[PDB]
């Protein structure tokens, strides 16, 4: 039971590992999207008003 | 009934069969349990840390 534990410790770990990841992995997905988005709106107003 | 020189004969049959006991059935007697009890021990520091 010992030896069948400690081969179960090193999956929850590595789980933890690679989830830690994608989750990082999708919120900086996320910075790049917002931060690319508020580009796409910012040059359309800076024309909005230039227009104006 | 009479006492006889059979007291001091069963002295002599007495004392040997305590050193003979002493040296060669005790010890190797109290050896096999012991051991067994300590791997029953050992077992059981296992299935803590099985846990743990």
């Amino acid at each position: 039971d010992l030896d069948l534990a400690k081969a179960s410790a090193t999956d929850q770990l590595k789980k933890a590992k690679a989830e830690a990841q994608v989750i990082i992995e999708q919120a900086n997905k996320r910075r790049s999207q917002i931060l690319d988005e508020a580009k796409a709106e910012a040059e359309q107003e800076r024309t909005k008003i230039v227009a104006q | 009934m009479n006492l006889n020189a059979t007291i001091l004969g069963q002295a002599i049959a007495f004392v040997l069969f305590v050193l003979f006991a002493m040296k060669y059935v005790w010890p190797p007697l109290m050896a096999a349990i012991e051991k067994r009890q300590k791997e029953i021990a050992d077992g059981l520091a296992s299935a803590e840390r099985a846990h743990k």
